[PDB]
């Protein structure tokens, strides 16, 4: 539990909301 | 204002453009596939925001009916079917291919034959 | 002035910093995702290069055996050397029914039943 | 004849990569 970087959850962030319908 | 700094701008307005391309090629593509084993599987496979898999039938009887499944690891191919509300109503199809057959798409299988014979036009 | 440039250059960096990582994460979703609708479905689904799908089961008993589907809201299955093998099948279920799921359903358990053991 | 702009095309190249076997 390093933390993802900011740049590493903000990608994270959206790319998964597009699998989310 | 100089034109180092004007260069540096467009470099930056370039990048956020590279940004809003790659998502909406990115917005489509993943749809295009999604839609498609939709069509094709007659399942509606979402991500959930613990990162396991839902899955709707194409015949499912109410909107809200779904099955989760998650995967034991990254590093493994395993994956286990967890409690819904809609999984409580087909225990015999769990029994028989989850259970005893070990088979995922034999279970998945049999259970869209049976919600296709189910949707009846009247 | 050079304070301009730095915050700029600055921002350049971590604007492709953003681009770089949408790209990592991506790949290593869809791959999870890819891998996940294989095992739940049986059927590897592959876009070909006519934008076209081919599909490979879990149990398939020879390799090279794939059904390859044509997208236009409808999609015409195409031929192939084992869409003639399963010609019964696509009869019941893709004509009289109306219903590609319910055709790879019935074929997954086709496959099943002849991959067992003993 | 509706083209290709150059950032769309850059993000296919990466995009269709993990669409196959």
């Amino acid at each position: 539990q390093p933390s993802p970087t900011v740049h590493t959850k903000e990608a994270l962030g959206f790319i998964m909301n597009m699998f989310q319908a | 204002s100089s034109k180092e700094v004007a260069e540096l701008k467009k470099q930056v307005e370039s990048a956020e453009l590279k940004n809003q391309r790659l998502k909406e090629v990115f917005q489509t593509k993943i749809q295009e596939f999604r839609k498609a084993c939709y069509t094709l599987t007659g399942y509606q496979i979402d991500i959930t925001t613990e990162n396991q898999y839902r899955l709707t039938s194409l015949y499912a009887e109410h909107p809200g009916d779904c099955l989760i499944f998650k995967a034991t690891s990254p590093s493994g191919s395993k994956m286990q079917l967890l409690e819904t509300e809609f999984s409580h109503t087909v225990g015999e199809l769990i029994e028989v291919h989850l259970r005893r057959q070990d088979s995922i798409p034999a279970f998945l299988s049999s259970l869209t034959l049976e919600l296709f014979s189910r949707q009846t036009v009247a």
